[PDB]
C-alpha cells in the first residue's frame, strides 16, 4: 500500500526519545538532574 | 490517519487484478467484434 | 441475417468495462480508493 505509512508511528516513538536525550545530556552536563528549568518544580524550590 | 487511509488507501495489490480483469474484457469484447462483424459479410457473399 | 447486428450487446458491454478500466486506473494514480469525484461520497466527506 501506498497513500500513507503506518510507520510513521515509529516515528513520533523516536520524537519522545530524542526529547528525553536532550534533558538528560543536559543533567549529565551541569550535574543537575533538575534542569534549571521549571521540570520537578518541587525539589528545584 | 490510519483511518484516513482505511477509507481512501485503495488496496491495489487487488486492483491491480480488477485491472487486467477489465484491461482483458477490452482486449477479448474487440477480438470478439473483429469476428461478429464478419458474419453478415459471409451470409450474403454466399447466399448471392 | 444483415439489417443489423445483434452482437452490438458486445459492444455495451465493453462501453461499461472501459468506464471501470478508467476509473480503476484513477485509484491507482492517486491511490485513492475514494475518487476526488462523488462516487462513495459517504466515506468522501
Amino acid at each position: 500500500v501506498n497513500t500513507n505509512i503506518a510507520s510513521l508511528n515509529t516515528q513520533r516513538n523516536l520524537n519522545a526519545s530524542s526529547n528525553d536525550l536532550n534533558t538528560s545530556l543536559q543533567r549529565l552536563t551541569t550535574g543537575y538532574r533538575i534542569n534549571s528549568a521549571k521540570d520537578d518544580a518541587a525539589g528545584l524550590q | 490517519t490510519n483511518a484516513r487511509s482505511r477509507i481512501k488507501d485503495t488496496d491495489f495489490a487487488a486492483e491491480t487484478a480488477a485491472l487486467s480483469k477489465n484491461q482483458v474484457l477490452q482486449q477479448a469484447g474487440t477480438a470478439i467484434l473483429a469476428q461478429a462483424n464478419q458474419l453478415p459479410q459471409a451470409v450474403l457473399s454466399l447466399l448471392r
